[PDB]
Formats: C-alpha cells, structure tokens, sequence
C-alpha cells in the first residue's frame, strides 16, 4: 500500500528561504502535494505585520516632522516591511526612541525579549540634524493574509496589514532511489520567507490546515 | 476570440503526440486520459462516440 | 524608474518644473524632508553675498487634476552635487527620471476569460505592495455668505444632529486637522439665520402644542461627498475685511 | 542585441519561459512570454465612473 | 484566531443514478476550494485502489487488428467492452475468468462463468454480438488490482488499457459563497461519476482518507 511521506531534512541556505524534504512518495503524490501546501503557505501562514504607528509630532501620514529625510508615509512604507517574531502575545506594542543623525533602523527599538526583531538592519528613516529626534510607538498583532487598513484619537496612523511570512515557494519533485525501490517521488520545497516562521513549522502549519479541512468528509 | 481560440487548439491534431492511436472507450474516457496527463489534448485515437 | 526607457525620461523630468535642479554645484549641508540646503563650490560662489542654496520642497498639494504634487529629496548629507543634478524629485520620477508608472511581471496569456477582450488580471501581490496606490488630493469649499432673512454661520451648534456627529469638529464648527472622514461625515458645519418663515399666532400655538422646538435656522453643513473618504490635511479659513474672525480661524 | 542580452542572463533567448497553473499546478504547454512591461494607471478611476 | 478556519460542511448531495452524483461544499476560506478540489481530482483519478480487465486471451486471435467469423464486433470493439466491464474482486489480486458461450445474440457480463470470489456489478454489460451458429466465442479474461489507469502502451495475448480507478469522470467547479458579512469565499462543487464499483461518495471519502493518511506524518 501507500508509503507515508515524512519530513527528512531542512536545509538551511540562509536565514530567510530555506528547503525542506519530504520522502518518499508514490507515483502522482508529489505534485499533488506540493501544489496543495504551496497553495496553502502562500494564502494563510501567521504573521506579526505592523497595524498601528504613532509619532509624537504627526498627526496624519501626509506630513513631514523636522530633521527627519523621509516622509511619513515614506516610514510608514518601511514600517510596513518590518519583520518581527512575538511569541507570547497576540499584540504587543514596541516603542522607538532615537535622536542625533544617522539612519535610524530597526535595531534602535526597545530590546522587549519576548519580541525578536529578525533584521536589525532594516532601515526605518534618516535624522539629519542633531537637535532631532523621533518618539513612536508601533503596534505589532499577530493575524492571518492581507487586511487592508481601510477595511478595519487623530494622531493614530494606520499601516495596512500583510500577515504572510512567506514570499516565495517552488517545489520540485525528483526520483528517490530508496529502500530498493524505483519511481519514488521526493518532494523538495524551497521556501523564501521574511525570517518570522520555522519552515518546519510552517510545514507542519500547511499539513495541519488542509487536514483540518479535509476533515469535513472523512 | 479567447473561446473560439480555446475550441480551435481543443479540437485538432498533430502526426506525433502523447496516447496516439490507442482505442478509447468514450469521451469520458478521453477527459480521464488528458487530465492524468497520458494523453495529449490534441492526438489522433478511436473513441466509441453515441 | 523604467527599465526599457528611450533616453528622453531624464530631459522631459528636468526640463519640466517638476523637480529641484541644483543653480549652482556644491556640497549638500542639510537635507530633510521639506527643505534642501546646498553650500556652494568656491569655484561658483559669487563675491560678496555667502551664498548657500535652499530649496523648500514643496509637499503634498493638489494639483488641477486632484493628484498629488510632492518632492522627495533624492540627495544626503555630504553628498557633492554639480550643475544643473537633480536635489529633489517631484510626482512621476525616480532620480531625474520620468517615472510615470511602475515595470512588473507581466505574461502574455489566456487566463479562464479574466483577460477576455481587453481586460488586464491582476495578483493580489500588486495590490499588496501598494504599487499602484495613488494619492488624491480633494478641495471642499464652504461659503458662508450674507444672503437676505440675515447673515450664514459657521457655529457648531447644528440642529437634527447629535453630539456623535459632531465630535469630529472643534468649538469653531471646523473639522480638525488629520481626522480621518467617511462619506457623510460633516467638515465645516455651518447653519445659518437664513431658515424658514415665521409662524402666525395660530400657526405657531399648534407647531407648539406638537412638541416641536424647530429655529429658524437650517442646515447646509458642507459635509464628504457620499462614497469619498480621506483624511483632513489642511483648512484655510478666507475671512472679509472687518467680520470677527472666529477661534479657528 | 535583445537576444544577446537575454543569453547574457541565464534567461532563455527565445524570450518564452515554461510557466505552471498556480490553481492546478499542471504545467502549461506552448512556452508563454513572461517579462517586465511597464504598467501605467490613466486618470479613469472606476469610484470616479460608478 | 489565527489558527481556526472557516470549516466546510457536505451542504448539498445531488444524486443520479448510483453511478453518478453532485457533493457540494460551503462555505471554504479564500482560495481552498480550488486546492481541495484539484487533490481530490488527482487522487481519484490517479491513485484508487481498484481492479479491472488487465488483459484478455482469444482462442484464435495474436494480432489486434484480427478477424473472427460469426462476431459481429471487432477485436476493437470487444477489447473495449472488456476495457468498461466493471469487475470487484477480493484480496486476491490477480484472477483470471472464462468466457465461453455459442449461439445468436448478445454476450452479456453474467455469462462470464459465476464460479468464484468475482462480483460483477454490471450484469447486463454488452461484451460483444454474435450472429451465427457454428461460431462459438471462447475467450479468457486476466483481471489485476492497480493504482489508477495504466495504459496498455506501457510496457497470442492482447493488452487491454486497465482502468483500475473506480472513477470514470469527475470535475470540481469552485464558485462564489456568502456568509453573515465575508464574500470572498468559495462553494467547492464535486461532480463524479463512477463506473459502479463502489458509490461516488464512497469513492470521495476513499480519496480523503488516503489524502490524510499520507499527511499522518506532519499533523
């Protein structure tokens, strides 16, 4: 009868995309598979995108704050590409405090050990003068997909949500030859994330869901 | 122009493809071998037609 | 900045007003989000008067067609600058170069009918990186005039409306700076002497028997067009000679 | 030139990639032309039309 | 929050005739009716348990394009009756059964010889017409258990196409739900249509079982 895949390595090339292995496989099941859990991670795999900023002296994204180089909306943008982990909370609200020239990145928020930031060099904005500083406050949720701010005080600026750690997954089915048996299906899937989810987990998460799912009938 | 172009290349044939010449039992049958990937979309073959 | 250009992007940008070519070559010694200042080159600097650039970028601002009309700087601190480059670039352009778009993946194909005649398919991920996503500027004007039945207002005390409504706008009656409007919502809510008639002893008696305290003032009360919503960034109170300016203003 | 510049990439000269259905996975025969075209949104908004 | 889905239900069963039916399913989270839909279609239509016609032996044909006196169909013909004839079988895996029958008129599924384990679920199926006397069709049939279609192609004795997966046709058709306020959703509709061996819905929980029983090892 069937062979039952099962997760046999993850090789690491850096530290956002990785490439895990499922063997082995029958004839067919491979791209079965593989097509249904890159469907899967690409539409719903929890994320921890920013949903709410609040800088001091602003009160809406269409301004501009003194010795700052970016527009707000311009930060607002960088905020939105930020990529954190928060491990015990859904929500969490990281603060920033940075004055004096220089590129204020993301390594200059609030240590908070329950939240990793997994780039600390992404760059936020530039202060230019030293008298110049930025007191904000980023809210961080945890949530599922893409919730635009519009769908969901007047100094409260909102970021729409990209809940989706992944970016790119390809899956490639190649011949196992194990366990002396021929036309053994082996399905490798090189995942591209931002850094925020195990790729074991995220696996683990996709076979979960479409079981779940599947689960209706069975 | 898109459904017309999708009948035209459905329906027409080619001397060499995948699942040529063999005899098939229906059209159901026909849909089963193109979907599985045995037969090409466009090759010559027998079918039972009622 | 588009990949397949023609050569011509960089003139068209700089030669229309659009953008902050430097006058004179230097040493860019400030830079921010609304303002540039160039030290000028020795070489360039004429006798006398010393002698820095500045150019006060000009930030979001409607355009004739309610786009958006915003320069970025495209220059850092210490960064030498020559002649007639590019400090800072205005809408549609990418480092002096016309930019009136955005380049992506595009495949040439049918696709279930979605793109049947001429219609164009487009992924989520577009939307996502918020690519196409455009800025509008929109220009809401309310004109308080002296009309006969007595003058117009611009109080906050409106009538057939709750407080709730009202919560947006300060004690002038002038939505504040940075709320975030829907359709519907009040801006400048102005009612004015200028209501209905007055009633006859009769007329008024029975009006007052029903339990009816209506004024004789009404509402125009410009308010968000329906299915328009944004938020405020900028009110201009225009007042005559000699009317009081209120506290807003 | 544009041939020379595509082989220069490892990107095929034919300029015709082989692409695979996202909703089926199958692959999608007849090689299609995949690049980078650059998209303008014109002033004809549909909330400006509705 | 992040982890509970909208879970579909079995809202609506269709029926025809037993060897067809309509299973619908609503309301689906964004995207997953096409996912679900297209791992069901290949697994159904690619690997299910099955057994049929593998390969049939005629007392006196070794060419496919053969001739027979007193048979109405050709080799052709009669190799594709036996290609539909629908056939369960028990653990064993391979049997081989006899045809044997002389006389004008049809050859049906039950004049296969009834002795042993074999049930034929289409007694009535037409193998081929004979029209005169003298000749006597004799004739034996090889049935194997398999893992979807294998085409005879693949490699006096003739090879038939066996068709071991139940299913005939099936197609998913993913279209537009509704829910108190959600509207990008989907209504996966199943449409299937088996060859008798076993119910259509029998065969869609058949596939979901060995769907999640190969996803064991990750949930």
């Amino acid at each position: 009868e069937f062979l039952k895949p099962r997760l046999v390595d993850i090789e690491q090339v850096s530290s956002t995309h990785a490439k895990v292995t499922l063997e082995p496989l029958e004839r067919g099941f491979g791209h079965t598979l593989g097509n249904a859990l890159r469907r899967i991670l690409l539409s719903s795999m929890p994320g921890c995108a920013v949903t709410e900023v609040e800088i001091d002296g602003v009160l809406h994204e269409y301004s501009t704050k003194e010795g700052v180089q970016e527009d707000i909306l311009e930060i607002l943008l960088n905020l939105k590409g930020l990529a954190v982990r928060v491990q015990g909370k859904d929500e969490v609200i990281l603060t920033l405090n940075k004055s004096g020239i220089g590129p204020v990145t993301a390594a200059d928020i609030t240590h908070d050990g329950d939240v990793e930031i997994v780039k600390p060099q992404h760059v936020i904005c530039h202060l230019t003068d030293e008298n110049a500083s930025i007191s904000m406050r980023i809210k961080v949720q945890r949530g599922r997909g893409y919730v635009p701010a519009s769908t969901r005080p007047i100094g409260r600026l909102l970021v729409d949500a990209c809940y989706s750690p992944v970016e790119r997954i390809a899956y490639n089915v190649e011949a196992a030859r194990v366990e002396q048996r021929t036309d053994l299906d082996k399905l490798v899937i090189e995942m591209e994330t931002n850094g925020t989810i195990d790729p074991e987990e995220a696996i683990r998460r996709a076979a979960t869901i479409l079981a779940e799912q599947l689960e209706a009938f069975v | 122009q898109d459904v017309v172009l999708g009948l035209y290349y459905m329906t027409r044939d080619c001397v060499n493809a995948k699942g040529e010449g063999m005899v098939l039992t229906g059209p159901k049958e026909a849909e089963r071998l193109y979907r599985s990937g045995l037969a090409s979309l466009h090759a010559r073959v027998k079918v039972r037609i009622t | 900045k588009p990949l397949v250009g023609t050569g011509m992007e960089r003139a068209v940008a700089v030669d229309s007003g659009v953008t902050a070519v430097a006058k004179r070559g230097g040493v860019v010694q400030y830079v921010d989000a609304s303002r540039i200042v160039i030290k000028v080159n020795e070489d360039e600097m004429y006798p006398g008067e010393a002698g820095i650039d500045i150019y006060n970028l000009t930030k979001y601002t409607r355009s004739n067609q309610n786009t958006c009309i915003n320069q970025m700087p495209c220059v850092s601190l210490g960064e030498p600058v020559e002649r007639g480059d590019v400090l800072a670039d205005g809408p549609s352009t990418d480092l002096g170069e016309l930019a009136l778009g955005q380049n992506m993946r595009v495949a040439f194909m049918p696709w279930n009918g979605y793109n049947f005649e001429d219609s164009i398919l487009v992924s989520e991920r577009v939307v996502q990186e918020d690519r196409f996503t455009t800025i509008h500027i929109q220009e809401l004007a309310c004109v308080s005039r002296d009309t006969k039945l007595g003058p117009e207002e611009i109080t906050a005390d409106i009538p057939n409306v709750g407080e709730a409504a009202l919560s947006k706008l300060d004690e002038s009656g002038i939505v504040y700076i940075g709320a975030e409007v829907t359709g519907g919502d009040i801006l400048v809510g102005k009612v004015t002497p200028k209501g209905e008639t007055q009633l006859t002893p009769e007329e008024k008696l029975l009006r007052a028997i029903f339990g009816e305290k209506a004024s004789d003032v009404k509402d125009s009360s410009l308010r968000v067009p329906n299915g328009v919503s944004g938020t405020v960034i900028d009110v201009q109170v225009f007042t005559r000679d000699g009317v009081e300016k209120d506290k807003r203003a | 030139e544009i041939k020379e510049l595509l082989k220069l990439g490892d990107l095929p000269t034919s300029g015709q990639i082989r692409l695979y259905d996202g909703r089926t996975g199958e692959q999608f025969e007849r090689p299609v032309t995949v690049g980078y075209m650059y998209m303008l949104k014109l002033n004809h908004l549909v909330d400006d039309k509705m």
